[PDB]
Parts: structure tokens; C-alpha cells; sequence
RNA sequence: CGCAAGACGGACCAGAGCGAAAGCAUUUGCCAAGAAUGUUUUCAUUAAUCAAGAACGAAAGUCGGAGGUUCGAAGACGAUCAGAUACCGUCGUAGUUCCGACCAUAAACGAUGCCGACUGGCGAUGCGGCGGCGUUAUUCCCAUGACCCGCCGGGCAGCUUCCGGGAAACCAAAGUCUUUGGGUUCCGGGGGGAGUAUGGUUGCAAAGCUGAAACUUAAAGGAAUUGACGGAAGGGCACCACC
């Protein structure tokens, strides 16, 4: 009824890099592990510039990505 | 595909025999002896079995009883 | 083509397995036969592309059927051609 | 159709098949071969059965086809009318969904039909129940004794 | 009057008219034997949420449905799209499909 | 980055491997030397190229043959393979039977002997 | 809220009514049966701005709520039916489909089956855009 | 399209022509 | 969840089939018609192409009735734009549908007359006939079914090349042409003026068919080749480009 409840802050860390996108190759298309759960794993886009092994601070995990 | 569970070909071959079909309802339990479903002794593939010799007596079939217990 | 090829003298059936109208000399693909079945006890001859039912005077009636070319006969050898 | 305290009973009303299946059948190189019959139970009960076959892609084929005659396709649609009316027509109202359960009605034109033509399915993709008898409490209660 | 395609671009021999079909995207009428036809097969559900399917699922082992969609492109929509590419004059003549992964196994 | 080498440097690379293949070691600083006695070439950083590829090279020549350049001792193993084989010594086994059809030929052609019979079913991929 | 007197080893099973395509995501989650039916959320409730509605986290905040509403009454598991807008149409699922699944699964409720159900006609009326249809 | 309306900007003044004429007797 | 109305035959449906062309996809029956193939049947030159004349002939349109779901010229609105009688969104008449009369036109395109003869190779597909080592259906066994292999007709097409031709693109025909002649019909003469003028004819209407000149001009046009250009496609690159 008023505002929402929403999901507590998760943490997910990336496994492999995986090619850069975007109009200007600004965001980076990136595999990245639950880390809670080994064999779950989301595809995100992400600004700034990654390596490999840095953990991440989504807000959800509901969103994903494609290409556009 | 096909079947998982291999258990299901039971329930076939059981309810064509409710409407009086041996012909197929045996079919579908020698196309599960003979496939994938080859994970040596399930549970599972001694009722097949007594049911499908059942079957090839209530039918008369010996090259059928001879695949089945090969 | 090997381009050099015979036509005067022609190959027992590997040069007359061809067309019958475009073989040295027109012959037909047809031929006769001396039948005689049980069903009726006779020396019978029958062409064998019948094209029409052929009769019996026997217990049978009946001895042939009009297919799409040859004719379909029955349970009665008699064959022959004969020469022709 | 009743209401008995806190428990509501149930009977039939036809049965129909999923999208995907029906779906995964229909194929390129085949032939898609289709027939229905309206008919009788011998109680009051009236049903409007749908079937359906397919042709093989055959024992060890070289060609990239399976399409048939049209006479061949039109002898097929009439011996699976035959077949599906004589089970029906027949055998009342529980001894036909009796039948449709393992299939037998279906396997049976398979091997029926095979003959003249090879053929892999046959389902019963629709049956819709047009008109039904009255209520009658007696022949009701037999179903959910 | 120089003659790109021996085919004039469709699949019309022996008939003389063919029924129109719309194109999916634009709506226009396109002749049956002129547009590009693509069998789109897809699972109804994303790789993605195919774990959280199986986890929240009743069934141990639920055999997800597929979707069947057979679209219907004009020449204009499926250049648009990169359904169909530009081709050289030698390979115009070429009518083998582009292979594709390989088959329909896991990571495709 | 970059620094792809030029045909220059391949070019007399492989004709320095060839006549002077004995000189050669498998070390850098070694192969530098020798290519500096053996030939003058007229720059230090151009020197330093041609021994390192020279090196490089040397490398895979003590694998199987390279198809850019010849030695000596593969033109030996290659003759050596190219003279007889240990495969066979025999024609082919001695004794090697066939099937009708060309036994038909053959009794048209005064020949009768070492045959075997065995009558193929009907037919292409059926 | 009062569900039914057992729960607690069966499962009570909804339908939930997935709707497809632009500019619009349906959830409406009804009985077995279907004649009646809890609350409706739809992404032009959840997001304002008109452009939105068809949007993936639209259709997983609309989700997001009418799971909570499900299990606060006793509906704990789903069947689901989709439906894509058919009729000489597109006929072919939005961007919101796969979404709101892959929210509401995880929100804590289960799922029993999933299936397509879309309305395609066997050939049906004239679609409207014209002979040369739309362009720009 | 520019030949098709060559064609019928000529067709109509044809049509007016003729009205015009048959207007005149 | 049930009912009504009108429209429409998906996926299956293909360089597949049938028809003179225009065209022709739900079931079942009836009515007449036709091609190909088979034939040691019949007739005995009965043929080929065509002024006159004749039948059929998309869509739109016209006249009189029925019907009118859907889409929708016209028209009324909402946006976009300096302007926007447009592209886009909403509404909507005629029309779209059926019955009976008219209208004779299309990129009615393979932009390629019809009939006949001769001249390469190869693999397929639809139909008929014939020949065959075998699997396969059933009643247990050569009824005729499916699959395999080969052969003979005519049909829609494809691939291949120093057949030969062509300005080239291309084409086993557009080939067998200065080494020119198998038979026959129709039709063309630089670009505009003009399918206009005019008279004839047909039509209720809309128009169709038949069809000039005065005057003007040295180019119009084809393929074909090389460049440049593209709000064409695919790669690559730059802080005088961007992030």
C-alpha cells in the first residue's frame, strides 16, 4: 500500500569477463557467481573498469542483461 | 525424447490392457528393455519384465520372451 | 558420347533396352502365350497386355485383369511365348 | 454438475491436448493427415471426436521426402473414421475414457493403417462433449462411488 | 534490362499467382514464395531462470515446453534486422544455409 | 607492440641455417657471434634481429622438417623413407581372391585359378 | 486473512495468468478454475512515466507484490498459463515474461508447471496497417 | 509513379475537353 | 462461462502439382472435362500457322438487389514540421462480401511467338510403365501397399564447360548466320511533339480500340569498364573523432 519492501543489499563476484559494449564500449558485458550459490550465475553490465575476481554490490538480482 | 523413469511404461502397458490391447501395450514395455534406459537393474525392471513375459504367454510370443530376458 | 561410336550394328539388349521406335527396326514389347490352367482345361492363348477380361468356359470365369500395361494373370501357369 | 457439502463432483466435459506437442509433430517433409466424426454413446451422450496422423520418415529412406498419394491419404482418413466409431459408438460413456487414457483407441489405427502406409502417431488432439443426457442422481453417483 | 538473379528473387516456377502473407514486423503483403522464413524454436522460459523454475517446481524433473514461431520477413525488414547480409556476385549463386553452431547441445 | 619482422630478416635467416647449420647452438649470444664471422651485417640492432630468429628457428628444426629451408640430414631421412618401407615386402600378401562378376572376366581371358565366391546383396545404400 | 485448514505438506495451486506484450504487463493470479480470482497489478501501477510498462523491472516489481499477497492468504504454488496478444498479430512474447518469473520464483513461491497458451487463428480477418503496411 | 501522373494530369484536361466542347453545342 | 453475426481456410505448403491464360489449398458426395503412360486395336494424310469472326480474361470502376464482421480511398480529429492538405496515432463513408447485368485494361514479364529437325556431360524431383540381391505390411504364404537399386517415356527445374553464339551481361539455346534460304503469323526505323490533334467505332457512365502533322533538337538509350558519391552492406583505424 505505501512505498515497498524490498531485498536486502547481495554480493556477487565475477568468474570471467566476457567482451565490452555499449555505443562507445562504456559498459562491459560481464559472467559474474552468486556467491552463495556456485552454480547460479547472471549476466550483467557493468561502467566501471574490471579485471577478474573483484566482488561486485548489486541491488538486485532480478534485473539481467541482453545486449541493448 | 522419450521416457524418464522407465516406470512409466508400466502405467502404458497398463492401461491399454484396461481397454483390452496387448499388441501395444507390450510394445511400449520392449521399448524401454532396449534403450538408453540400459542403467543395469533398476528396481523397476523386474515388474517390466513380469508383466511383458505375462504378456508374450497371453499372447504367445517366444522371440519376444528371448529379447526381453537378453 | 565417346564421338565415334557404332550404329550399324547394335548390342544385344545394352543398345535395345532403348525406346521401341527409336531402335534400327520398330519390334514390339509384347508377346503371346499358350496357357492351360486347371480351372479350365484347355489350350488357351492370350496376348499379355490383355486390356480386356479374359473368359473361362471351365468352373472359372475369369483368367485375366486389365492392368496399366502388362495384364495381371492368376493361379494358372501356361506360359509360352512362343518365337515372338 | 453437484454440490455435496464442502465437496464438489466432477464429470467429464472433453478432453484437449498441449500446445507444444501438437506443435513439435507438424513438421516439413510430411504429410499432415486429419479427420473427425460426430457420434453417439449408447447412453445420451454426444461427443465430437478430433484425430490426427502423420506419415513416417521411413526404415532407411535416401530420399529427403515422405509424401504420399492423395488417393492413399483419403483411404487413411476413412479407416480412422471407421475405426473411431465403432469404439465409440459402442461402450458406454466410462469404458470410452477408459480407452483414451493408455490410448489404445489411437494405437489401434496405427497398425491398422500400416499397411497402406507406414505411419508414426496418432492422438486425439480434441473431443468436445456437445450435448449430454439429464442429471440422473443414479448413473451420477456411480462415477464417485 | 540486366538481369540480377535468375530467379528474380523468389521461388515461382510453374504457378502463375501465389497467395500473399503479411510480414511480422511491418505488415506488408509479401508473395508466399518471396519471404524469407525463419522457424524460430525456443524454450518458453529464459537459460537464465530455468534454476529458480526448477527449484520453485512441484516436479523433480519438469520437461519445460518449447515455443514454436515461424516468422514471415519482407526483404526490407530482414535487411534491417541482419537476417539476411549483402552479397557478392558469385556469392549470390550459393544457396548452402550459413552453418549455425553445430547443433542444438548445452551452449549454443 | 607491434614488431613483426620483415622478409629482409627470413630472408637470409634461412640461408644462413643452411650452410652453416654445424656453427649453430640453441643460445642467443653463441649465434650472434657466428653470424657475425660468418657474414657482415651492417648494423648492430639488425644483428641482434637475425641471430634471434636464427635461434628461433633452430628451435623447430630439431623437430620435424620445416618446409621453408632443407639440411642434409633430413634429405637422408627422407631418402631413407622413399627407398622401402618396413610395411611390406610381399605383393601384396601373395595371394588376394575376388568376387563374380570379375571372375566372368576372367573365363573369357584364360584364367581360372585363386578365386573366392560371395554374391552381394541389392544394392546402393539399400 | 484465512487460507484453508491444511497446508501444510500439500500445496495450494493458483493459475497466474501471465500477460506478454508492449506497452502493458498483466499478473493475475485466479483459482484452478479460473472464475475467480486475488488481486491485479499491472507495470503501468508500479512505474508512471508511460514508456515503462512493458519494461523488465516493471514486470518483476509488479511480481514482487502480488507473490507476497498469494502466500498471505494460503496460495503457495502456481500453474501458469502465458499469454502473448495473437489474432494476425505479433504473437510473440514482450520483454516482461521472462522477468517477472525470475522474480516471483525467488520471492519464496514455487512452481508446479508452465506451458504456452496464445490465440492463433487457423487463417482469420484482414490486419490492420494496409497493403504497404507501416514505414517510419 | 511520374509517367502515371503524366498520363492522368492529361486525362482529366481530355475529360474537360470534351465537356467543353459539348457544352459549346 | 454461454450465445449471435460476418469474414476466413494457418502451421502442414515445397526453384512441388494442375489449368489456354487469368488462376486454383478445411470435410464428404454428386455432375461433366483433361494430360501423361500402356497397347502386335481402329481410320488412312484427315496437317502446320493464321486477315475476317468468336470464347475466356486480375484488381479498380458503373447499374439493380441482398449483406456489411474486418480492413478502409473520401472525410473529421491528434501529433511531427518554419510550413505538413503527407509518412505516424484515433474515428470513419464509399468500397471490401454474395446474386444478376456491364467494363476489356496491368511490369496481363520468362520484359524471350507457334510447329519441326539436329548438336555435350551430371545429379535430382513429380506421374505412368518395365527389370531386379533384399529388408517391410497382413492371413502363415509371389493379391497391390511402403523403403532400396536400375531401365524407358513425356513434365517443372538445377549444376557443370574453349559445343557454339553475343556489344556484353549471359544463353544447350538467345546454338546450327557474310560458309547468310525448314514452314508461318505479328511487329520495328534518331530523341521529342503524342497516345495528343481529328474523324470512325464500342460503352449507361468511366473510357477502350483505331491514330497524324506543323514545329523543335545532336543527342536520347544499352552493357560493359574505370573513378567519385550513397540518410547501402561487411571488416579495420585516429584524443586534429567520441567516451
Amino acid at each position: 500500500m505505501d512505498t515497498s519492501r524490498v531485498q536486502p543489499i547481495k554480493l556477487a563476484r565475477v568468474t570471467k569477463v566476457l567482451g565490452r559494449t555499449g555505443s562507445q564500449g562504456q559498459c562491459t558485458q560481464v559472467r559474474v557467481e552468486f556467491m552463495d550459490d556456485t552454480s547460479r550465475s547472471i549476466i550483467r553490465n557493468v561502467k566501471g573498469p574490471v579485471r577478474e575476481g573483484d566482488v561486485l554490490t548489486l541491488l538486485e538480482s532480478e534485473r539481467e542483461a541482453r545486449r541493448l | 525424447a522419450y521416457f524418464q523413469r522407465p516406470e512409466n511404461a508400466l502405467k502404458r502397458a497398463n492401461e491399454f490392457l484396461e481397454v483390452g490391447k496387448k499388441q501395444p501395450a507390450l510394445d511400449v514395455l520392449y521399448d524401454v528393455m532396449k534403450s538408453k534406459k540400459h542403467r543395469t537393474w533398476q528396481k523397476i525392471h523386474e515388474p517390466i519384465m513380469l508383466k511383458y513375459l505375462e504378456l508374450c504367454v497371453d499372447l504367445r510370443k517366444s522371440h519376444l520372451a528371448k529379447e526381453g530376458l537378453y | 558420347m565417346p564421338l565415334a561410336k557404332d550404329l550399324l550394328h547394335p548390342s544385344p539388349e545394352e543398345e535395345k533396352r532403348k525406346h521401341k521406335k527409336k531402335r534400327l527396326v520398330q519390334s514390339p514389347n509384347s508377346y503371346f502365350m499358350d496357357v492351360k490352367c486347371p480351372g479350365c482345361y484347355k489350350i488357351t492363348t492370350v496376348f499379355s497386355h490383355a486390356q480386356t477380361v479374359v473368359l473361362c468356359v471351365g468352373c472359372s470365369t475369369v483368367l485375366c485383369q486389365p492392368t496399366g500395361g502388362k495384364a495381371r494373370l492368376t493361379e494358372g501357369c501356361s506360359f509360352r511365348r512362343k518365337q515372338h | 454438475e453437484d454440490v455435496q457439502g464442502k465437496n464438489c463432483l466432477t464429470n467429464f466435459h472433453g478432453m484437449d491436448l498441449t500446445r507444444d506437442k501438437m506443435c513439435s509433430m507438424v513438421k516439413k517433409w510430411q504429410t499432415m493427415i486429419e479427420a473427425h466424426v460426430d457420434v453417439k454413446t449408447t447412453d445420451g451422450y454426444l461427443l465430437h471426436l478430433f484425430c490426427v496422423g502423420f506419415t513416417k520418415k521411413c526404415n532407411n529412406q535416401i530420399r529427403k521426402t515422405s509424401y504420399a498419394q492423395h488417393q492413399q491419404v483419403r483411404q487413411i482418413r476413412k479407416k480412422m473414421m471407421e475405426i473411431m466409431t465403432r469404439e465409440v459408438q459402442t461402450n458406454d460413456l466410462k469404458e470410452v475414457v477408459n480407452k483414451l487414457i493408455p490410448d489404445s483407441i489411437g494405437k489401434d489405427i496405427e497398425k491398422a493403417c500400416q499397411s497402406i502406409y507406414p505411419l508414426h502417431d496418432v492422438f486425439v488432439r480434441k473431443v468436445k462433449m456437445l450435448k449430454k443426457p439429464k442429471f440422473e442422481l443414479g448413473k451420477l453417483m456411480e462415477l464417485h462411488g | 534490362m540486366t538481369k540480377k538473379r535468375r530467379n528474380n528473387g523468389r521461388a515461382k516456377k510453374g504457378r502463375g499467382h501465389v497467395q500473399p502473407i503479411r510480414c511480422t514486423n511491418c505488415a506488408c503483403c509479401v508473395p508466399k514464395d518471396k519471404a524469407i522464413k525463419k522457424f524460430v524454436i525456443r524454450n518458453i522460459v529464459e537459460a537464465a531462470a530455468v534454476r529458480d523454475i526448477s527449484e520453485v517446481s512441484v516436479f523433480d524433473a519438469y520437461v519445460l515446453p518449447k515455443l514454436y514461431v515461424k516468422l514471415h520477413y519482407c526483404v526490407s525488414c530482414a535487411i534491417h534486422s541482419k537476417v539476411v547480409r549483402n552479397r557478392s556476385r558469385e556469392a549470390r549463386k550459393d544457396r548452402t544455409p550459413p552453418p549455425r553452431f553445430r547443433p542444438a547441445g548445452a551452449a549454443p | 607492440m607491434g614488431r613483426v619482422r620483415t622478409k629482409t630478416v627470413k630472408k637470409a635467416a634461412r640461408v644462413i641455417i643452411e650452410k652453416y647449420y654445424t656453427r649453430l647452438g640453441n643460445d642467443f649470444h653463441t649465434n650472434k657471434r657466428v653470424c657475425e664471422e660468418i657474414a657482415i651485417i651492417p648494423s648492430k640492432k639488425l644483428r641482434n634481429k637475425i641471430a634471434g630468429y636464427v635461434t628461433h628457428l633452430m628451435k623447430r628444426i630439431q623437430r620435424g622438417p620445416v618446409r621453408g629451408i632443407s639440411i642434409k640430414l633430413q634429405e637422408e631421412e627422407r631418402e631413407r623413407r622413399d627407398n622401402y618401407v618396413p610395411e611390406v615386402s610381399a605383393l601384396d600378401q601373395e595371394i588376394i581372391e575376388v568376387d563374380p562378376d570379375t571372375k566372368e572376366m576372367l573365363k573369357l581371358l584364360d584364367f581360372g585359378s585363386l578365386s573366392n565366391l560371395q554374391v552381394t546383396q541389392p544394392t546402393v545404400g539399400m | 486473512s484465512l487460507g484453508p485448514q491444511v497446508a501444510e505438506g500439500e500445496n495450494v495451486f493458483g493459475v497466474c495468468h501471465i500477460f506478454a506484450s508492449f506497452n502493458d504487463t498483466f499478473v493475475h493470479v485466479t483459482d484452478l478454475s479460473g472464475k475467480e480470482t486475488i488481486c491485479r497489478v499491472t507495470g503501468g501501477m508500479k512505474v508512471k512515466a508511460d514508456r515503462d510498462e512493458s519494461s523488465p523491472y516493471a514486470a518483476m516489481l509488479a511480481a514482487q507484490d502480488v507473490a507476497q499477497r498469494c502466500k498471505e492468504l494460503g496460495i503457495t504454488a502456481l500453474h501458469i498459463k502465458l499469454r502473448a496478444t495473437g489474432g494476425n498479430r505479433t504473437k510473440t512474447p514482450g520483454p516482461g515474461a521472462q522477468s517477472a518469473l525470475r522474480a516471483l520464483a525467488r520471492s519464496g513461491m514455487k512452481i508446479g508447471r508452465i506451458e504456452d497458451v496464445t490465440p492463433i487463428p487457423s487463417d482469420s480477418t484482414r490486419r490492420k496497417g494496409g497493403r504497404r503496411g507501416r514505414r517510419l | 509513379m511520374r509517367a502515371k501522373w503524366r498520363k492522368k494530369r492529361m486525362r482529366r484536361l481530355k475529360r474537360k475537353r470534351r465537356k467543353m466542347r459539348q457544352r459549346s453545342k
